């Protein structure tokens, strides 16, 4: 009927994700443009509209994978998620790159037209990055072979996708699906990229009198360095220039903070607190939390530097002894968690009646 | 089918 | 039906395990929480529950492998074990990561639904850790590569496994087993991790008169240091931060003492001493032990630094000559072992009926 505006899409994602406004806008704009391109299928205009792929570079536990999963719940065209690690170039035991298209076909009931207008998400793209130290004498199929194979697929080429994807025999007949209009989204938490960017952007090293001295505190944060990202920096990481060229749109994510982490406990639809609160409700017990406790939990999780996943660790440790003997007790109605409980100086206050 | 559906194989 | 409580689960595990209350509590809560997630689709409210993978750290012979094997006896869902060393990156001769899910299907007679709610245990996970591979001179399929492949698998994703090893090429229909609800338990003995934790816990800002802190430290047991483990310490051991982030709950184990070994020799059902008694009972011969003998056995075991497995070596070595000729004669009703027998300066006492 009518294509939803980017604001509607962003608002929907906010129910499941917190922060990362730049990533939300880029994803919404891309989906909006993709829908518009699909609408004018006849393409009355002489010019042939060209697609623009998207790249996601953010730290671990920043919502990269969550954004793709949430988008599927709102999208109407086929959507698929793949892992670059298992991918291998053609002619090897590892699954071929064309297998990704086979997965998309299953979602659209093996419809060639639907697959051509489908969306595809890729994760672990940083893992396939080449090793500059490794000499070129040894062939790389996991990292280099995958990048070289995705060039034509991303830019748009006819792919002989197998019907089921299990095996690809040369004599066997395969379906032909064009990828000129298919959109691909690559994600990955590039480890060590900030170091390369800082070396190039700062260039403050030097012991001589003339050379400037920079304090460690003066160094920019990891998130800030990611903002000043250029294709030349990614090339040093191990990505061939051809691959990055196919990805003109680059988006970054910011590290979570204490205030932002506090919202993750209650604001998300499937937040950690909601899961634990519901887990206790099905046993005839009520659960409550305190704002002070969340602040301490978020502060401790930040030290772990593991992202949002760190929150699950803290909560499990505090409530470990509780669940070990929760159903054994009787005449219990509500459970209240105090700030001291997180610090380990007190136990949960049980409510009887 | 005792025999495989494909006799020729690919390495 | 009613789900078993953690107390009942711990009692059964306490029969075959000794001095592992901390680890037993974590495992009991996980199984209890896992069963609750199975009875209800998502929740009464409608929000899904994220799983929590367990990480077991402990020295060899501490019961890490025994816990998983014993737990399988009380599990009503498919269970399977795996070897991390065999796993390798895709496109290589080594075993593929997806084969682990294949093993789970064998237990449930190739039932995709049953496997989706199954439990999986991984052993010697420390072997895949990086060995000073931070520069990444060459890709390690056995080390860092295995971790990268497990990143998305632990989180949850579709896995393409052949139903019957690709029976026919047309209409292969590779089984798609989602692992979003499949629990994973990793276990392995870490060597050197204690020193890493000791260095972090060790105080002392500097050396010399300028130092304002004396850097006083005291000796601590291996188990005590492991309790203070944090994700930062594991990263320095050669683990990817993204990988450890998938395991929110971490459980540690302690060493054994004379009292623990002494109890293990008689308290468990399938105890070492009980096994020999049954082997002698079937031949119409009774066997008895003495407290003094167990004390020497425990001291010898901890003196050789061979763990609990060393016990068998000492027992058989003491009864070798005894059972070498036991079937020859007859009219023997009871056998008695003394402390001097273990020392090698005596011989077992035989009682004739
Ligand atoms: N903004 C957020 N809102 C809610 N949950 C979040 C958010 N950011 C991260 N998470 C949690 O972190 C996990 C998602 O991790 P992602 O950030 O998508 O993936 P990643 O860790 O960046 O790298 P990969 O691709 O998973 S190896 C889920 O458990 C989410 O609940
Ligand atoms: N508390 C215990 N009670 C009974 N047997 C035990 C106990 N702890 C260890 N064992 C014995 O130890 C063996 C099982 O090995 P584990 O204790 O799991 O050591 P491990 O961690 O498996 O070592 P690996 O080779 O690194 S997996 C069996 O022979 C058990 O009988």
């Amino acid at each position: 009927s009518a294509l939803p505006t980017p604001h509607e899409i962003r608002n929907h994602l906010d129910d499941y994700v917190i922060g990362q406004e730049q990533a939300k806008k880029v994803l919404a704009v891309a989906v909006y443009n993709h829908y518009k391109r699909l609408r004018n299928g006849d393409t009355s205009n002489g010019v042939e509209l060209g697609k623009s792929n998207i790249l996601l570079i953010g730290p671990t536990g920043s919502g990269k994978t969550l954004l793709a999963e949430t988008l599927a719940r709102l999208l109407d065209v086929p959507f698929t998620m793949a892992d670059a690690t298992t991918l291998t170039e053609a002619g090897y035991v590892g699954e071929d790159v064309e297998n990704i298209i086979q997965k998309l076909l299953q979602k659209c009931d093996y419809d060639v037209q639907k697959a051509q207008r489908g969306i595809v998400y890729i994760d672990e793209i940083d893992k396939i990055s080449r090793k500059s130290d490794n000499p070129s004498i040894t062939r790389d199929v996991s990292g280099e072979g995958v990048q070289q194979a995705l060039l034509k697929l991303i830019e748009g080429t006819v792919a002989a996708v197998p019907p089921q994807g299990g095996r690809k025999h040369p004599q066997q007949e395969f379906l032909q699906v064009d990828t000129s209009k298919i959109l691909f989204i690559c994600g990955g938490a590039f480890a060590g990229l900030d170091k390369v960017i800082s070396h190039r952007v700062e260039t403050g090293s030097g012991i001589g009198f003339g050379a400037t001295v920079k304090a460690k505190s003066d160094k920019a944060s990891e998130g800030e360095l990611l903002a000043q990202v250029e294709p030349e920096d990614l090339i040093k990481f191990g990505l061939i220039p051809e691959f990055i060229g196919r990805l003109p749109v680059v988006a970054t994510l910011n590290e979570l903070s204490e205030e932002a982490l506090i919202q993750i406990l209650k604001e998300p639809k499937n937040a950690l607190t909601k899961q634990y609160q519901a887990l206790f409700n099905l046993e005839g017990v009520d659960l409550e939390f305190r704002d002070e406790a969340l602040d301490a939990i978020a502060k401790k999780a930040m030290a772990r530097k593991t992202g949002a996943r760190g929150l699950r660790s803290i909560v499990e440790a505090a409530l470990l002894d509780t669940m070990y003997d929760l159903p054994s007790m009787e005449d219990v109605e509500k459970v209240v968690i105090d700030e001291s409980v997180i610090d380990g100086q007190s136990e949960p206050l049980l409510i009887y009646g | 089918a005792a025999n495989d559906e494909n006799y020729a194989l690919a390495a």
